[PDB]
């Protein structure tokens, strides 16, 4: 009916996760 | 419609180039996850890791119906600081005709020119932005009809990613220094992309 702002539940993967990954090569 | 299923599909593959450069021109992530891939025929930054282009592609079939439907107003990729608050915000702005013709022709070789040109002034926005506080991270506001979210239902549950109601701090912006960027138009889609800096 009128207007609403929506996201995901879900966050993205931490800027953490993702330099473990990169690290290993 | 069907010709509505296309520009649902091209808008889809467009928005995650977008935000995979976003991602990368605004150091959101390690500068070497992103590997040098070429989309309308210019240099862009696409993202090796697994779960990030989950992540990504999981956010972008969500938004794939709302769009087929024309219900989507307003698709922003925003960045967050610590304090978890917006530091910057890339707003995309859309709004397709009422109907989408069944004259079905490459009228689109002309939208990929236009979209051509957003990924282009994405690539330079770091020149007219200073450089965000360390450890941002992101995610995607999508600006709908609380009602049009019904098409969303069952692809949720599909792909196993739910989406909820926007907290107005979660969204919230100081000011903010509005920066535009491109401004398309055209017999399918009339699009504008600016940028929301913080003070």
């Amino acid at each position: 009916d009128k207007k609403i702002v929506i996201m995901p539940c879900k966050c993205a993967p931490s800027r953490q996760l993702v330099q473990v990954w990169l690290q290993a090569k | 419609l069907n010709s509505a299923q296309v520009v649902a599909d091209v808008l889809s593959e467009f928005l995650e180039v977008a935000v995979h450069l976003i991602l990368y021109v605004r150091e959101v992530y390690p500068v070497g996850i992103f590997q040098k891939r070429k989309k309308y025929n210019v240099p862009v930054q696409m993202s090796c890791h697994p779960e990030l282009n989950q992540y990504i592609q999981d956010t972008l079939h969500c938004v794939k119906p709302l769009l087929e439907k024309n219900d989507v107003e307003k698709v922003v990729v925003v960045i967050l600081d610590k304090e978890h608050r917006p530091v910057e915000k890339f707003v995309f702005e859309i709004t397709q005709p009422p109907l989408l013709s069944i004259n079905s022709d490459s009228l689109l070789s002309h939208v990929e020119q236009l979209l051509r040109a957003f990924i282009l002034k994405i690539s330079k926005v770091d020149k007219v932005l200073d450089h965000n506080p360390p450890g941002c991270t992101f995610t995607v506001l999508v600006h709908t009809r609380e009602a049009a979210t019904r098409n969303m239902e069952k692809i949720q549950v599909i792909k196993d990613f739910p989406w909820i109601l926007a907290d107005e701090q979660d969204v919230h912006m100081h000011d903010p220094r509005l920066i535009p960027l491109k401004t398309m138009t055209s017999d399918i889609l009339k699009m504008q992309l600016y940028v929301e800096e913080r003070a």
